[PDB]
């Protein structure tokens, strides 16, 4: 299973 | 921008036996960036139905792909792999050698 | 008995030819088991090994949401990095990420990994403490500061020590007949004169899994590292791998050379010679 999405927006680079 | 040219190996899935169905492979690796053109050739002509693995990469970030097609080796037929990449001035051709 | 899971993400911009392509592939050891490609007619997570096909629709949908959202995030990330390097909008660029967890022979977490690259060069990596970052340059420091501010490392750590290990263990069980089976190399030595006074000895290993292997030539018991031609281990297309090592030897000295083969699947290390 890949890393799931966080509760909010994922943090971009 | 730093780029890396592909390594190329052409070989068969199983040990070659004339008249016996097998798979012809062309493994391209160590290249960057990822765009690349690979043809398998039979007697100098492009083979139509070639499949390939999904794009992935090694620990040094260089990409690799396996291109493959069913083939039945004979004594006379010539097989090769033809590769182009941004790092190459013109397509590089590597002939299939059953001892390699 | 040791195993790993890795996901490999590649995001590639291509100005003038649509939005950046995002692909993700997942591996257990040397076995790919899933893919997602934003360029597919209908982008969705697809099985690439038989033992994953048993996962239900919730699994596939969960994966697909993750990869679709990553697709958008990586496009933002590509825009950001072009700016960090003052690059023009003309060029194509690539962010790569490889991450995952390693288990020891007892199925315990050995360590986690989470590394990123930009245009093929190290960019930022999570340290082994799973708590701090190493940034390659002043551009990656911007990412580091942003990720420190957002406590991203904490999120990576929770995944690497939690779901990563849990699901890896699940996959290892479900695919135990293959994932936990080492297939030893089938080996032989060939001989080809190159002239009246020299001949090539080539040591072959075929049909082995996993890819990790050691193939070396010795002369009179000494390693012939510099004189050995060693090809990159290469996939056969049936899950197994191939490799050979060659040395050119004085005609008549063939019996002074020995090929040594180490591989997980081997009852015991092999030593082989040319057998005329």
């Amino acid at each position: 299973l890949p890393e799931p999405l966080a509760q909010g927006q994922l943090t971009a680079y | 921008m730093i780029q890396r040219t592909p390594k190329i190996q052409v070989y068969s899935r199983h040990p070659a036996e004339n008249g016996k169905s097998n798979f012809l492979n062309c493994y391209v690796s160590g290249f960057h960036p990822s765009d690349i053109e690979v043809d398998l050739l039979k007697n100098g002509e492009r083979i139509e139905k070639v499949e390939h693995s999904d794009l992935s990469f090694s620990k040094d970030w260089s990409f690799y792909l396996l291109y493959y097609t069913e083939f039945t080796p004979t004594e006379k037929d010539e097989y090769a792999c033809r590769v182009n990449h941004v790092t190459l001035s013109q397509p590089k051709i590597v002939k299939w050698d059953r001892d390699m | 008995g040791s195993h790993s899971m890795r996901y490999f993400y590649t995001a590639m911009s291509r100005p003038g030819r649509g939005e950046p392509r995002f692909i993700a592939v997942g591996y257990v050891d040397d076995t790919q088991f899933v893919r997602f490609d934003s360029d597919a007619a209908s982008p969705r997570t697809e099985p690439r090994a038989p033992w994953i096909e048993q996962e239900g629709p919730e699994y596939w949908d969960r994966n697909t949401q993750i990869f679709k959202t990553n697709t958008q995030t990586y496009r933002e990330s590509l825009r950001n990095l072009r700016g960090y390097y003052n690059q023009s909008e003309a060029g194509s660029h690539i962010i790569q990420r490889m991450y995952g967890c390693d288990l020891g022979p007892d199925g315990r977490l050995l360590r986690g990994h989470d590394q990123s690259a930009y245009d093929g060069k190290d960019y930022i990596a999570l340290n082994e403490d799973l708590s701090s970052w190493t940034a390659a340059d002043t551009a990656a420091q911007i990412t580091q500061r942003k990720w420190e501010a957002a406590r991203v490392a904490e999120q990576r750590r929770a995944y690497l020590e939690g779901l990563c290990v849990e699901w890896l263990r699940r996959y290892l069980e479900n695919g135990k007949e293959t994932l936990q089976r080492a297939d030893p190399p089938k080996t032989h030595v060939t001989h080809h004169p190159v002239s009246d006074h020299e001949a090539t000895l080539r040591c072959w290993a075929l049909g082995f899994y996993p890819a990790e292997i050691t193939l070396t030539w010795q002369r009179d018991g000494e390693d012939q590292t510099q004189d050995t031609e060693l090809v990159e281990t290469r996939p056969a297309g049936d899950r197994t791998f191939q490799k050979w090592a060659a040395v050119v030897v004085p005609s008549g000295e063939e019996q002074r050379y020995t090929c040594h083969v180490q591989h997980e699947g081997l009852p015991k290390p092999l030593t082989l010679r040319w057998e005329p």
